[PDB]
């Protein structure tokens, strides 16, 4: 019957919004996190860190404005507001790009007070942790891009800018350079994205389609009771219906539902695996004997071939423009480009 | 010898999908 | 400057008129903390 | 039944055959020490540690060997290019027999251990109930790693009693195994200074002997008892996953940044000495150093040793691979044989001009030449008609100096613009294609795979601690929630905190 | 096509190995009933 | 001494079979490609 | 000697001591005034 | 040759700068979240039937 | 007999306040002019 | 306690985003990033 | 059901809260519109005004090129517009 | 179950399971050797990172001479 | 897809910011442009004899 | 040694088929 | 490869072997 108790006793009082000691660590950091992101999409600029214009003040739109990462020469500085870069002035911190460590770092130990929240509301609602649990691929996903592959390469500057378009230019970075979409662990999360999608629609279209006659109204959702004992739906007539339709169905709730949350959070854990590898640069770029072929045989031609050139495009044409520290200077002659265009 | 491999595996694949449907555990109620 | 009071003037004059409107019940509740 | 992902649940009430199946793990991994070691001394050239060193041959533990003193092969040769040594019983092969021989004496007492599980030592004195008394293990166990621990620094890495440990200067040239001093203050922090490594192992070990005598004498608080469940085996697998992933984080940095412990003659460069031009600018430093003290042009640079025009090369960098790449880095650009020479390429109106290096993120890169100051003066065109700064049209020779081309100029276009499209690699080298039949592209040195497979593990690692975490505190419904949790104790309002039934409305 | 040689072989294993595995525990959970 | 008592016995259904062939042999004809490369 | 970041890190270090007992202070005056009756 | 159509796709079209392709994204981004959700919420609250050798 | 000041009432306007502020700037800038 | 019904409180919050969003719109062909 | 707080739709639909909501909510908005209007926002956060992104004969980007002098290099090209 | 020689001479060291000190015991020591150790890891990792930056200890290859 | 078949397009943000004088500020929208660019200069290599691509 | 590139896999297979097949045949006779 | 080859093979002969002789079924009297 000591501070600590009545401090627990405190925060895990049942209000509208539940606390917790894990809200001690969530609660700040979200509300920072999402707090820097508006802001600086609304007043602060990337002029300084990437040639860009970047807020609401500047004449941005919502699918324009971001918050950038620093410039390149920061290197992986946690660009502290009073560390050795900005030295405490906070315009200077705006302008050099501290505003992106700020929210990558309160967003990452958010999405750990987040989760941590996920596992001390499980434990006082006496349920199993695998809302918890599958919460680990969110962050498995966020560590590996925002964190995990900025500090394998030269620095943040080549990590995603918090905003729309931006994040569309990491896109089409990922495709030009590290040819992201030949990679089988891009492959395997466009497979566990596509099938979550997939499993979630399918789902409730059987469920909302196999309800037992429970009322009498043409609104089906009055005849539910979230106390009544008896499934609201037909698990044997779904079964027979997808037996019949696909060849194999379902016939256990609990695998259903299990496989459920299997799919979509393994898909994105592979998918947290490649972009390691791209940290090092270590891309499935290439085939070899494909490429041995094509330098022989000028006659050989596939659509793996068609892509390179696209990527190869795609380097050229941005790279001056998105990498501003480099002083690339392509004379119109140097550029690749086919015929006219 | 990796065409053959290729097509190898898809055959398999081809036939499991037939012993999963018409070879399953047939599922029976209560 | 000068700038940071104009801008502050009305953040303040708001606060300053739902403090006056909602005191007596906002003295109320603290009473009832015991 | 059991599921498959359980099978190895029924060790957890039984200490004497999971000590079998810890002794079987560790005889699987001293034989595989053993066994890699074997088939890379079976592969691994010795004759050339300059231009084909063991992080050239795709050699992976033969440097973890090397980097805590084991030099030498029983056949005669040592890593550092000495000849006629004789290493004694700790060679490599004499390092990878003794594995396997520990391998084959764990793997008997692994039987041993499996056979005869029901060892009172394993039951508790008090109900008869097998029970392992995990936090004075801990003390124990502590005890015992930090006494590894001092001892590992006070006489292995000090030379006191041991050969100390690979150190290098700066550019990675004149590396051996030396003996190090321990660097006490603020600098032993410093990850490039080896002084450090020795005062963290001596600091560390006196710390780890006294916190492992505090935990064999003090028992843990009720509280905590109670919030990790010390008498349950799984919180500890639970901490230590998340140990050991912090642990291959670390090592996964320090292998890509570079530090004291991943020096560059044993695992290659690092991306960031391309990234920074490292290399290039100390060979700039010398030449022009060469060149005050009236050196000709020719005279200073044949003075660069080959070695570090061999690090001023961008096939070296750890950061041009790729996933399915495969082997050695010779397998790509071939096992290199000879310096060329320094490149200096002049226009037609005698001004030095610039091949723009391939930075690493590009797959290709297009071949610009630029003057002192950045002014594009000549490349190699992609549309030919509108063409302005064509070698043809300015005139564009290469003249070589020091290495194999010393003194040799060309002027034939066509042999000019393969030398520009070799420069963007920095230094140029001739290579051996045959030998291996390298394939031309680039790969990953060992550097690169070791931190690709550590950060990988690391990242899976996190989700294990996750899941056992998950296991350990909420072991009570494992198997599901109460079917007798009735509707007021999560319905809103009922209990003012959550959960807690003394405190009902 | 050039490929390399050992492509065959990796799959081999990468298919018979684990497909083995769950065959061997299938037919031992039949053999019970 | 007596025999252990924790031993117990190991299922794989037809399902789990038959899931895990389809599995084993997706990833086989994913990843085969870069195998050969 | 005590370098300009050395001191950037005390105010850093500072800082963070404030507000995490600024927290935690109000955090057990409110839970000690606002009790759960039992 | 998928990849193929959707790079060209982006250059005739600039289709990532399109709001119906933002509303697909989300369409399954956001089924991939709620298909991890429900999966999740139900598999959270399965009420105990077995021991703990055996599937639940 | 309700309380006004409540950890809800924090949050609500934690968040309320700053946006009608950013809104009010934000309408500004569609009258700058270059 | 329930004075101003609420489908009123929904007509004028309701209009008020309308007007908000609107000279967000107007904004985007007059200005700053209107091209001209 | 509840946990005790006022419900929202009771709280909206009732006088006094519009008493001093009328007031404080259209306060906020002025205050937000004077933060821009007055180029405070400008000022505090170092965002270019539409004049000063180059200087007249420039077209260089005043693009931060070192780390630990690079709060100096930013007040160095504020000065050549100056 | 079988006693051995060296199980014997073990014994004692595997007989207190469940034995804990009351209430919070050490915990408020423990506490302050954890925020002792998470300075010297914030003064390490910003040493590496170059965010803290000391008189004679230049974090650069160039270390080694 | 349907309605980008008749060529109703992505938002195109191209050079919508410009500074006092009339420069091009650039933002993320232009960024993404010199992608496409790439894009669109280097497919179907062969194809295109006159400078439009209008189909 | 320019050895047979496919004695590798016919080994391999030599001994992994027919030895799967017995092990096989001696597990489920094990369960029942 | 084939010297690992004919090693691995040798080196699993000697490990029956070992299960062949320790691990035995034991022979009884009925
Ligand atoms: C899942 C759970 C989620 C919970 C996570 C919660 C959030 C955690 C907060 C994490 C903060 C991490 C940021 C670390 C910054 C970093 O690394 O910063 C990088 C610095 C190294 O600095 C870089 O160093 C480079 C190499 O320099 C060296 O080489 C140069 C080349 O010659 C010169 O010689 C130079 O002097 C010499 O220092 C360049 O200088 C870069 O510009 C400079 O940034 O290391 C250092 O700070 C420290 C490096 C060692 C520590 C490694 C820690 C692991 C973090 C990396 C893990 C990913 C592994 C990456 C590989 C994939
Ligand atoms: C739980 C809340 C929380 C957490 C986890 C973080 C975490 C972080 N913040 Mg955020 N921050 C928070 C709340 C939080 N913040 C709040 C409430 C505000 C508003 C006031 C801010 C405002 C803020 C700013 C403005 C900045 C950060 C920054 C940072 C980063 C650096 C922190 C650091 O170095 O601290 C160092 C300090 C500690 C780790 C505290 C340790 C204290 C120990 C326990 C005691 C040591 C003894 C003590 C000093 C003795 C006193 C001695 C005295 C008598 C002389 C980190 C990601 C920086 C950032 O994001 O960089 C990009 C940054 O510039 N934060
Ligand atoms: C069929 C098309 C398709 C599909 C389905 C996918 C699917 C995927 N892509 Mg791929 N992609 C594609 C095409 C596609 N891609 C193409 C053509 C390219 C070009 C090469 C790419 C390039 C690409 C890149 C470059 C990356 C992906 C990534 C991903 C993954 C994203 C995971 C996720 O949801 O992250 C969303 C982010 C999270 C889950 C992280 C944390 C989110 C937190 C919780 C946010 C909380 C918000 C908070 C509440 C505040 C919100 C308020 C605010 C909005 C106002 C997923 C596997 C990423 C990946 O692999 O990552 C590992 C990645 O980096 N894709
Ligand atoms: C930490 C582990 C590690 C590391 C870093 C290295 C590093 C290296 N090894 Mg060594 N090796 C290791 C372990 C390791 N090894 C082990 C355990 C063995 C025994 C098998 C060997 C045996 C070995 C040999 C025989 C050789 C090497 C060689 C090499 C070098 C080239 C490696 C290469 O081409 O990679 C290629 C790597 C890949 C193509 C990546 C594989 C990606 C996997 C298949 C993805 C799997 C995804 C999974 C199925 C998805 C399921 C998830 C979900 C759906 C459920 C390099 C320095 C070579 C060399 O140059 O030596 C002189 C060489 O010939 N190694
Ligand atoms: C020290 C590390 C360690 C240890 C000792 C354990 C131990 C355990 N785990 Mg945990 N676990 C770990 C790390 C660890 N795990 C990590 C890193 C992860 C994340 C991947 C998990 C994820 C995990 C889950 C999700 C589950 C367990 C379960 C279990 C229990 C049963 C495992 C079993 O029977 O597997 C039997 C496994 C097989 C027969 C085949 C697995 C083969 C895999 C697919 C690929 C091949 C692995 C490869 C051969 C060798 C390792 C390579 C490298 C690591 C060296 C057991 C107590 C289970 C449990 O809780 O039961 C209650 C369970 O459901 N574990
Ligand atoms: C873009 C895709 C995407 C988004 C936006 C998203 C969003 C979210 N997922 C959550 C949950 C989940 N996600 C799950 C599975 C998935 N989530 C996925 C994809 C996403 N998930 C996918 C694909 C899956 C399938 C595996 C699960 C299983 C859960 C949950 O249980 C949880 C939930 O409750 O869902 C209802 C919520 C966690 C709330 C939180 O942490 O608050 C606290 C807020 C914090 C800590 C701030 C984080 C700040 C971030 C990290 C950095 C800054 C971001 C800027 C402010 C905005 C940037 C915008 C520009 C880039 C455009 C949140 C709504
Ligand atoms: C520079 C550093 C910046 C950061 C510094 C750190 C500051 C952190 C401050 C966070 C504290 C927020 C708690 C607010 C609580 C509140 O105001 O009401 C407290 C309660 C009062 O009303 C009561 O409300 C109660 C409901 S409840 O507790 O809010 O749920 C009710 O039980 C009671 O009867 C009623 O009287
Ligand atoms: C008009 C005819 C329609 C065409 C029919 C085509 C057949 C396709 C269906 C798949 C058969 C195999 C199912 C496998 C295994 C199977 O038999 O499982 C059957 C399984 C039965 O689930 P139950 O609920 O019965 O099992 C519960 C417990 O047994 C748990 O152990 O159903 C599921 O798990 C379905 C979800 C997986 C569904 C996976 C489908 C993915 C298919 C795509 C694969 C494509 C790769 C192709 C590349 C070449
Ligand atoms: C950063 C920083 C900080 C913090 C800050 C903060 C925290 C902030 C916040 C801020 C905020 C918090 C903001 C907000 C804003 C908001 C807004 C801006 C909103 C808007 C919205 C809208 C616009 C919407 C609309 C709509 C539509 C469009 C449709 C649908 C419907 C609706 C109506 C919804 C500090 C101080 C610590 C310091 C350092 C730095
Ligand atoms: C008995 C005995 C003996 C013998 C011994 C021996 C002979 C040994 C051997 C041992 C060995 C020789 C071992 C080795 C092993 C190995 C291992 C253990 C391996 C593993 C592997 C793995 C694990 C892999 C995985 C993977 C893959 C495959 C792919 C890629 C990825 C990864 C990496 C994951 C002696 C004489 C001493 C004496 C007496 C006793
Ligand atoms: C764990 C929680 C940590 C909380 C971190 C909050 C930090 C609070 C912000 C204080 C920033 C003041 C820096 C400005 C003065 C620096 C001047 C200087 O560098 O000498
Ligand atoms: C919803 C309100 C829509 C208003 C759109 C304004 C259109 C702007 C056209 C213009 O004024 O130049
Ligand atoms: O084909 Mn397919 O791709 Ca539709 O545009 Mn015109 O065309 Mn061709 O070019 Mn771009
Ligand atoms: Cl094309
Ligand atoms: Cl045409
Ligand atoms: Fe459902």
């Amino acid at each position: 019957r000591g501070w600590f108790d009545i401090l627990d006793d405190w925060l895990k009082r049942d209000r509208f919004v539940f606390v917790g000691w894990s809200g001690i660590l969530l609660f700040p950091c979200a509300y920072l996190a999402l707090g820097g992101w508006l802001t600086g999409t609304t007043f602060v600029t990337s002029w300084y860190t990437h040639g860009l214009a970047s807020s609401y003040l500047e004449g941005c739109n919502f699918l324009t404005v971001a918050v950038s990462t620093p410039a390149n020469s920061m290197g992986h500085s946690l660009l502290l507001l009073w560390g050795p870069e900005a030295q405490g002035d906070f315009t200077r911190w705006c302008q050099l790009g501290g505003l992106w460590t700020f929210i990558a770092l309160h967003g990452a130990f958010g999405l750990i007070g987040f989760m941590l929240r996920q596992f001390e509301i499980a434990r006082l609602v006496g349920v199993r942790p695998y809302n918890a649990i599958a919460f680990s691929a969110p962050i498995a996903v966020f560590v590996s891009v925002f964190l995990i592959y900025p500090l394998g390469q030269s620095s943040w500057f080549f990590a995603p800018s918090f905003g729309v378009a931006a994040i569309f230019r990491f896109l089409l970075f990922f495709q030009g350079f590290h040819n992201w979409t030949l990679n089988p662990f891009h492959m395997m999360g466009v497979a566990g994205v596509l099938g979550g999608a997939l499993l979630c629609a399918i789902h409730g279209a059987t469920v909302e389609n196999t309800l037992f006659q429970d009322g009498e109204g043409a609104s089906t959702f009055r005849a539910f009771n979230p106390t009544q004992a008896e499934e609201t739906y037909s698990m044997v007539t779904a079964n027979r219906f997808w037996s019949q339709i696909f060849g194999i169905a379902f016939s256990n709730k609990r695998w259903l539902h299990f496989f459920m949350l299997f799919v979509p959070v393994t898909g994105l854990w592979m998918s947290a695996i490649g972009v390691v590898g791209l940290a090092l640069n270590l891309r499935s770029y290439d085939f070899i004997s494909q490429e041995i072929r094509a330098a022989e045989d000028p006659e050989f031609e596939t659509f793996y071939t068609k892509n390179l050139l696209l990527n190869e495009g795609i380097r050229a044409w941005m790279a001056p423009q998105d990498q501003p520290h480099e002083n690339f200077v392509f004379p119109e002659e140097v550029l690749p480009r086919g015929n006219a265009l | 010898m990796e065409t053959i491999t290729y097509v190898f595996i898809f055959a398999c694949i081809i036939a499991l999908f037939f012993f999963a449907i018409f070879f399953r555990e047939p599922p029976r109620i209560t | 400057d000068w700038r940071v009071l104009v801008v502050l003037l009305p953040v303040l004059l708001a606060a300053g008129w739902a403090v006056r409107n909602i005191l007596p019940y906002a003295v109320k509740q603290v009473q009832k903390l015991l | 039944g059991l599921p498959w992902y359980r099978v190895h649940t029924v060790l957890i009430n039984d200490p004497g055959r999971l000590i079998a199946a810890h002794l079987m793990h560790t005889a699987l991994v001293a034989g595989w020490a053993g066994s890699m070691a074997l088939y890379e001394l079976a592969t691994f050239d010795p004759s050339d540690p300059v231009l084909n060193p063991m992080w050239r041959q795709g050699m992976f533990v033969l440097p973890f060997m090397a980097r805590l003193g084991v030099t030498g092969s029983w056949s005669g040769w040592s890593i550092t290019g000495e000849t006629g040594i004789d290493p004694g019983f700790w060679s490599f092969e004499g390092v990878a027999l003794a594995h396997i021989v520990l391998s084959g004496l764990l793997f008997l007492a692994a039987c041993w251990h499996w056979v005869y599980w029901d060892l009172e030592l394993f039951r508790d004195p008090r109900t008869g109930e097998p029970a392992l008394d995990l936090p004075k293990m801990f003390g124990i166990h502590l005890f015992l790693a930090g006494l590894l621990c001092f001892g590992f620094g006070a006489f292995h890495l000090t030379g006191l009693f041991g050969p100390g440990m690979w150190v290098s200067d700066p550019y990675g040239l004149t590396g051996s195994v030396q003996p190090v001093a321990p660097e006490w203050g603020p600098d032993g922090f410093n990850p490039y200074n080896p002084g450090g490594v020795v005062a963290h192992h001596i600091a560390a070990g006196i710390v780890g002997i006294i916190a492992g005598l505090f935990h064999i004498l003090v028992r843990p608080p009720q509280r905590l008892y109670k919030a990790l469940r010390m008498g349950n085996i799984e919180t500890v697998l639970s901490s230590s996953i998340a140990a050991v992933f912090f642990a291959a984080f670390v090592v996964a940095g320090t292998m890509w940044y570079g530090s004291a412990t991943t020096p560059i003659e044993l695992f290659g460069p690092t991306r960031y000495q391309w990234d920074s031009s490292y290399f290039q600018q100390e060979i700039n430093r010398r030449v022009q150093a060469s060149l005050a003290s009236g050196a000709t042009l020719e005279e200073a640079w044949s003075a660069i040793p080959e070695k570090l025009a061999f690090y001023d090369y961008i096939g070296n960098n750890p950061a041009k691979g790729g996933l399915f790449r495969t082997g050695p880095m010779n397998k790509g650009d071939g096992i290199a044989q000879a310096w060329k020479g320094h490149a200096v390429f002049r226009n037609k109106e005698g001004e030095e001009l610039f091949v723009r290096r391939m930075p690493a993120f590009f797959e290709s890169f297009p071949v610009i030449l630029t003057d002192k100051n950045g002014v594009v003066k000549a490349d190699i065109p992609f549309r030919r008609a509108e063409s302005k700064y064509s070698f043809e049209q300015q005139g564009v020779t290469v003249s070589f100096y020091g290495g194999e081309l010393n003194g040799q100029t060309f002027t034939d276009p066509p042999t000019v613009k393969s030398y520009a499209r070799k420069a963007i690699f920095g230094e140029i080298f001739e290579f051996d294609t045959e030998t291996l039949n390298s394939d031309g592209i680039f790969r990953t040195s060992p550097r690169g795979w070791f931190t690709f497979a550590h950060a990988v593990f690391a990242l899976l690692f996190f989700f294990g601690h996750i899941w056992h975490g998950a296991r350990t505190l909420f072991r009570d419904v494992f198997s599901g929630i109460d079917p007798e949790l009735s509707p007021e104790q999560v319905e809103w309002g009922f209990y003012q905190k959550v959960g807690d039934v003394t405190t009902r409305r | 096509m050039e490929v390399n040689q050992l492509g065959l072989i990796a799959t081999a294993l990468f298919v018979l190995v684990p497909s083995v595995f769950l065959i061997i525990l299938y037919v031992q959970t039949e053999s019970q009933q | 001494m007596e025999p252990n008592p924790n031993r117990q016995p190991v299922e794989l259904n037809r399902t789990s079979l038959y899931l895990g062939l389809l599995l084993i042999l997706v990833l086989a004809l994913l990843f085969s490609s870069y195998f050969f490369n | 000697t005590i370098t300009p970041s050395l001191k950037g890190f005390f105010i850093g270090l500072l800082s963070g001591a404030v507000v995490l007992g600024l927290t935690f202070a109000v955090l057990i005056a409110i839970s000690q005034i606002d009790k759960v009756q039992r | 040759g998928t990849f193929n159509f959707m790079i060209v796709f982006q250059a005739e079209h600039n289709i990532l700068m399109h709001p119906f392709h933002q509303l697909g994204v989300a369409g399954v981004f956001g089924g991939a979240l709620f298909c991890a959700m429900h999966g999740s919420l139900v598999t959270s609250s399965l009420i105990r039937e077995t021991t703990e050798t055996e599937s639940a | 007999s309700y309380p006004i000041f409540t950890v809800r009432w924090v949050a609500v306007h934690t968040l309320a306040v700053p946006t009608i502020f950013f809104l009010g700037a934000i309408a500004a800038m569609q009258f700058i002019q270059r | 306690g329930g004075r101003i019904p609420l489908w009123i409180v929904a007509t004028v919050a309701g209009m008020g985003v309308i007007v908000i969003v609107g000279l967000f719109f107007y904004g985007a062909y007059a200005g700053l990033g209107s091209s001209l | 059901g509840t946990t005790g707080e006022r419900p929202f739709s009771d709280i909206i639909t009732s006088v006094r809260y519009w008493v001093i909501h009328s007031i404080t909510i259209p306060a906020l908005f002025i205050a937000g519109w004077l933060f821009v209007s007055t180029g405070l926002a400008y000022d505090v956060f170092g965002t270019p005004r539409p004049d000063s992104y180059y200087a007249q004969e420039q077209r260089s980007i005043p693009l931060v090129t070192d780390r630990f002098e690079a709060k100096q290099q930013v007040e160095t090209f504020l000065e050549q517009l100056k | 179950a079988r006693r051995t020689w060296l199980g014997d001479i073990l014994r004692p060291l595997n007989s207190e399971y469940g034995k804990v000190a009351p209430g919070w015991g050490t915990t408020p020591l423990m506490a302050v050797f954890m925020g002792l150790f998470l300075v010297f890891l914030l003064i390490i990792l910003e040493i590496y990172n170059s965010t803290l930056i000391l008189d004679g200890v230049n974090v650069s290859w160039k270390a080694l001479g | 897809i349907s309605t980008m078949a008749f060529n109703l397009n992505g938002f195109n943000f191209n050079h919508s910011v410009i500074d006092a004088k009339g420069n091009v500020i650039n933002t993320w929208a232009d960024i993404i442009n010199r992608a496409n660019l790439g894009m669109e200069v280097m497919h179907e290599r062969n194809a295109h004899n006159f400078p439009l691509d209008l189909a």
